[PDB]
């Protein structure tokens, strides 16, 4: 079992940096979309200005 | 109550006015309709939608 100790963890013993550690899983960075392009953002500014009061 | 009060034997008596006290027609005024300061609310749960 000690034949497979992956010998660059033992070189930086107690000095491990980020690429030698198991990270929690997660996707990459996708940018947040425009909140103007939301499905009900502009139409709430248009249907109310026609005279309606909206709720729901 | 009374209708005339001169001396303690010489008074007269009339019945009081009839006063009926009951609820309104169709229960008007039981419920705050069109009072904005305290409105009722019909909404689903996830209740951000009065």
């Amino acid at each position: 079992r000690e034949e497979t100790v992956r010998p660059d963890l033992a070189a930086s013993f107690n000095d491990w940096t980020y690429d030698q550690l198991t990270q929690p899983p997660g996707t990459a960075y996708l940018p947040a979309p425009d909140p103007l392009t939301g499905p009900t953002t502009i139409r709430d500014k248009v249907l109310s200005a026609e005279g309606e009061q909206l709720a729901g | 109550h009374f209708a005339d009060f001169v001396d303690d034997r010489r008074a007269t008596a009339a019945g009081n006015r009839p006063n009926y006290i009951g609820f309104r027609d169709n229960f008007i005024g039981m419920m705050y309709y069109n009072s904005g300061s305290n409105t009722g609310s019909f909404s689903s749960q996830t209740q951000q939608l009065n």
